[PDB]
């Protein structure tokens, strides 16, 4: 009388014929996510095939389909980004809850459609107060994760996030959107952080808020970390790694919470070492090295290799406005230790490229006897997008993990470095930054 | 095996035959093997050549996983196609395509002192119509100055050239002012996002029109090939396709021991497996063990 | 998809839309009882808000199992959709089997009769070659290598003339 | 034999990838 | 069904070379 | 001689230049090279011996490099 696989056979027979309309496939996807059918991939694929192939789409069926795609955890870029046609064409015809669901579920998959996000931000910046704050958090999430660095929406959303008290889930979505934006406006993040005081109804709430606070590098909140140490069973390993990483970047000392988050990722790595991305293994190594927590003996060395792999892959695919910056900083660092002509500049630049202990290649590394001083260049991509322009938390992450390898990381940001008029002022700034961390040089 | 620099491009890659190589290398590193040192050598020519021949090993399998939007009406399939090409370029180590072709411009003509040598060295990376229009604007400025228009920017010859280059740019349909205000930046963010929200709408129209032109070329090529092929009798079609398949299979059976011939034969056997497994159950499709 | 999702049991679809499958939920405050009716089978589970947030922790990552490529299957799908448009005008050819009898053979000029019989033979040729569907998979591998050599650029795969013209106007109209 | 995998069937088959690899394994050592 | 594998790059950013519309529909309608 | 460079000469760079260019005159010859400037070269130098032209420049190096690669990619 209550049988799940028989109704899954019924839905599989439903979306296998020729004449599935929009409402039928939208209903099939909703009834799939209400039944938690992740074990059966091909039935989900039939639903996505008939959802991409369908030609009619009204507002309700498209909204329910995008809701089911986002909530079911299913990703397929072709069928999701080909739903943006019905998203743009019905963008007047969507209610604010529907427009929020549509733009959030299309921003989740990384759909690079700038006209949809531009028009949705325009509609939500004309009618600001009409949207409930969860809806403006969803539109902020969708415009932030779709590649749009829209900041008019960010300030006009932070006004509402500071005026009216929002939910924990709404504030977590707002924080994660601001972390992808890279904003670090303390006046609105601190207004959003009062919502994390009643306890988190979901573990993804506290995990995403911890990652957002860590990536903007503020602090812990004493109730996010309690929710994480209380409910780290409802986290995927790729989610719990980002939770521990956002805790360690924010400066947390609660090693019990790191034990809780590590005891759900380390059985996942020991079960399948190939299940997580190398970026996630680097985040696990940074979280395990900064907070002083421990790992198993086969996992600590594994993420010790994998952090070197992730730093090398970030080195090789450098954006070549950072490569000119590293050449500039290495030239000013060669001059700062005595170089008045060009061949000694080039021979001192070509000697700063010594190898790290874990296998990675450090661009500027100086050894005077036993003292290793590294210089880090932070171009614009690892800076905060607001006008004070402080570096992000991943910068301090790399600095604090190289400090555990024995290096004195003199971080040189490029909001200040490229404003100096001559190369001698750049050598002055590089020596002032090296003397600040290790004045023995 | 993987040669320790192929693995570094494949971490952000997501095609299957590279993802299995990453996962095999990480399974090798899990069972007590050491990660080699990344080579602190290979000066900028060999480094750029290694980039050129390592990013192609990500671009080339990543192209064949991107379905063309052939014969689709609307603006969203073309935007999906160009968005997938953007994500492939971002996973292959390329930058934003605007930034990359700008870097190619600044790399080709770092030392061209007049505007004619800039306009003749990057003739290829610009359309020949826009290059011919810039040649006629340059000769219209040289008809007044009777000197080579200096590629300096503060020279009044270059300013009188730029006041007509902006004219031919807006005449070509592209807003020069929006692009210039974006790439020169601005001070306040409340006026910088209002030029970003015009430059990126131009940019979305730009790559949408370019990917749509590529799709129109593939549509016209497929229509030409089919309208040639449907004129033939059946037996000529069958024997010429069997002959071309036999010759292209003899090209792979001629080479032995090489990796591409072996992978070619493994892919032929995988295609025959696909045909046999569809034949085993045609209403359900190929057998995928989950 | 991203790492963290923010949907489930909140502004959700409360009801189904089409008659092929009927859905109803129980909009309580803490949990929710669902019931789904699709024809002969009936299903009704009970899930919580903390059970849908565990759903998007594992990503499905749907991918297409194609014969040769997704690219080659897209080009072959287009070639078959063109061959359908040729077939749909071979479907409107007039029937010549109703003019084969000998009250049409002997009332007609001999050269016009040879021309009519050659027209019937030409229709059999055209209809037997437009339905050679096994040859489209070999035709679509002639469009593939030129296209893949176009996307194997030294600049960028997605690059084209309009983006290069805009960046050339930016590079030209700056200082030096 | 039959029903291989999913991550073995998502390989685009007749991409080049190996003539690019056969050049890059014989050009880069011959140019260093 | 199988293609000649090429290992070469395009250097220029050129027009996509739209071919001419072949005359099969007019010939078959005639 | 005539040393055609890209940047004006520095004191250690000049003595390294007369160290590297000394291996072309086939004795202990004291090259009394003259200096010229040429922004078209992207670094390096060009010796004009007034009988021969020795091209240690960078633009010639990248042209010979691209010719070598475009000669090897057609050989494979």
């Amino acid at each position: 009388e209550n049988d799940v696989p028989a109704i899954l056979k019924e839905i599989d027979s439903l979306v296998s014929r020729e004449a599935v309309s929009a409402k039928e496939v939208s209903d099939a996807a909703v009834a799939l996510t209400y039944l938690q059918v992740k074990a059966n991939r091909r039935l989900w694929g039939k639903v996505l095939e008939k959802a991409g192939a369908a030609q009619d789409y009204d507002a309700a069926s498209l909204t329910n389909l995008l809701w089911a795609i986002n909530t079911g955890g299913v990703e397929h870029f072709k069928t999701v980004a080909e739903l943006a046609g019905p998203a743009v064409s019905l963008l007047p015809s969507l209610s604010p809850v529907q427009l929020s669901i549509v733009v959030e579920a299309l921003g989740g998959a990384g759909v690079k459609n700038y006209e949809l996000y531009n028009k949705a931000s325009a509609v939500v910046v004309s009618k600001i107060g009409e949207f409930k704050p969860a809806e403006i958090a969803r539109v902020l999430y969708g415009v932030a994760f779709g590649g749009v660095n829209d900041v008019a929406l960010a300030k006009a959303a932070g006004k509402v996030f500071a005026s009216t008290e929002v939910d924990s889930r709404t504030a977590a979505q707002a924080l994660y959107a601001l972390a992808k934006l890279g904003r670090a406006d303390k006046a609105t993040v601190d207004a959003l952080l009062k919502s994390f005081k009643k306890g988190t109804e979901s573990a993804s709430d506290a995990a995403a808020a911890s990652f957002a606070l860590g990536s903007l590098s503020f602090k812990a909140e004493k109730a996010i970390v309690d929710a994480l140490k209380a409910s780290a069973g409802d986290l995927a390993p790729a989610q719990a790694v980002e939770a521990a990483y956002g805790l360690a970047l924010s400066g947390a000392t609660d090693a019990e919470a790191f034990k809780a988050l590590f005891g759900v990722v380390a059985p996942a790595i020991e079960k399948a070492p190939d299940a997580l991305e190398v970026s996630s293994l680097a985040q696990l190594h940074v979280a395990s090295t900064i907070s002083g927590a421990k790992l198993p003996a086969a996992v600590g060395s594994f993420v010790a290799k994998a952090f070197g792999l992730a730093a090398d892959a970030a080195r090789l695919k450098r954006s070549s406005a950072e490569s000119a910056l590293v050449a500039d900083v290495a030239a000013a660092t060669a001059v700062a230790f005595g170089a008045q002509y060009r061949p000694e500049v080039a021979s001192a630049v070509a000697s700063y490229v010594k190898t790290a202990p874990d296998g990675s290649v450090l661009d500027i590394a100086i050894t005077k006897g036993d003292a290793k001083v590294l210089v880090q260049a932070v171009p614009s991509s690892l800076l905060t997008s607001t006008t004070p322009a402080k570096p992000l938390g991943h910068v301090a992450a790399y600095s604090k993990v190289r400090e555990a390898q024995g290096y004195a990381v003199a971080v040189v940001p490029a909001n200040e470095f490229e404003a100096l008029p001559d190369q001698k002022a750049k050598a002055q700034y590089v020596l002032a930054a090296i003397k600040k961390v290790a004045p023995s040089f | 095996a993987v040669s320790k620099k192929e693995v570094l491009y494949f971490l952000s890659s997501k095609d299957a035959e590279s993802s299995t190589a990453v996962k095999s290398y990480l399974k090798s590193l899990y069972a007590g093997a050491q990660v080699e040192a990344t080579e602190t050598d290979a000066s900028e020519l060999i480094a750029q050549l290694e980039k050129k021949y390592l990013s192609a090993q990500v671009v080339e399998p990543g192209v064949h996983n991107i379905a063309l939007p052939l014969g689709e009406s609307g603006s969203a399939p073309v935007k999906r196609y160009a968005a997938e090409l953007f994500n492939l370029g971002a996973q292959a180590g390329f930058e934003c395509p605007f930034i990359e072709v700008s870097k190619k411009f600044g790399q080709e003509t770092a030392t061209s002192e007049t505007v004619k040598d800039v306009l003749n060295k990057t003739k290829s990376y610009v359309s020949a119509d826009y290059n011919a229009a810039l040649n006629e604007v340059l000769s219209s400025v040289e008809a007044e100055i009777n000197g080579p228009v200096l590629f300096d920017g503060k020279t009044e010859g270059f300013k009188k050239f730029a006041a007509k280059a902006k004219a031919v740019a807006v005449s070509r349909g592209l807003p020069a002012d929006t692009i210039l205000a974006y790439c020169a930046g601005s001070a306040n963010e409340d006026a910088a996002d209002k030029v970003s929200k015009e430059f990126f709408t131009w940019f979305e129209s730009a790559y949408t029109a370019d990917a749509a032109a590529e799709v129109k070329a593939i549509e016209a090529e497929a229509a030409s090939i089919l309208d040639r092929h449907l004129a033939k009798p059946v037996a000529q079609i069958r024997k010429e396709q069997a002959s071309a398949y036999a010759s292209l299979l003899k090209r792979a059976e001629t080479a032995k021991g090489a990796k591409w011939a072996e992978k070619y034969l493994e892919d032929v056997k995988a295609v025959q497996w696909f045909d046999a497994s569809v034949a085993e159950a045609p209403a359900s499709g190929p057998k995928v063990a989950a | 998809l991203t790492t963290f999702t923010f949907s489930g049991l909140q502004d959700a679809p409360v009801a189904a839309l089409s008659g092929s499958i009927k859905l109803n939920v129980a909009a309580k405050a803490g949990k929710a009882e669902v019931t789904v009716a699709a024809g002969a089978a009936k299903a009704a589970t009970q899930v919580s808000a903390a059970a849908l947030r565990k759903l998007s922790g594992s990503k499905i990552s749907l991918a297409e199992v194609a014969r040769i490529s997704v690219l080659h299957s897209s080009i072959q799908n287009y070639l078959l959709s063109l061959s359908n448009e040729r077939y749909q005008l071979l479907s409107q050819w007039p029937d010549f089997t109703t003019m084969y009898g000998k009250d049409f053979y002997y009332r007609a000029h001999p050269e016009d009769l040879k021309k009519f019989y050659d027209a019937a033979d030409e229709y059999y040729k055209l209809y037997e070659t437009v339905t050679e569907f096994d040859s489209l998979s070999a035709l679509a591998s002639q469009v593939v290598p030129n296209y893949a050599a176009r996307r194997r650029s030294t600049v960028h795969p997605a690059i084209g003339s309009t983006v290069a013209d805009g960046a050339f106007t930016n590079f030209l109209l700056s200082k030096q | 034999a039959d029903a291989k995998a999913l991550d073995e069937l998502r390989k685009p088959k007749f991409s080049s990838k190996y003539l690019i690899q056969h050049v890059s394994q014989k050009l880069i050592p011959a140019v260093k | 069904y199988l293609a000649p594998l090429r290992s070469d790059f395009t250097e220029e950013i050129t027009a996509p070379k739209v071919a001419s519309a072949s005359n099969l529909v007019n010939e078959w309608n005639n | 001689c005539t040393v055609i460079t890209a940047e004006p000469l520095d004191k250690l760079e000049r003595v390294e230049l007369t160290k590297k260019a000394e291996k072309f005159v086939d004795a202990g010859f004291k090259l009394v090279m003259q200096e010229k400037i040429d922004k078209k070269l992207l670094g390096g130098f060009v010796i004009e011996f007034s009988d021969r032209r020795v091209d240690m420049s960078t633009a010639k190096k990248v042209e010979e490099f691209n010719n070598f690669v475009n000669k090897l990619v057609l050989s494979i």
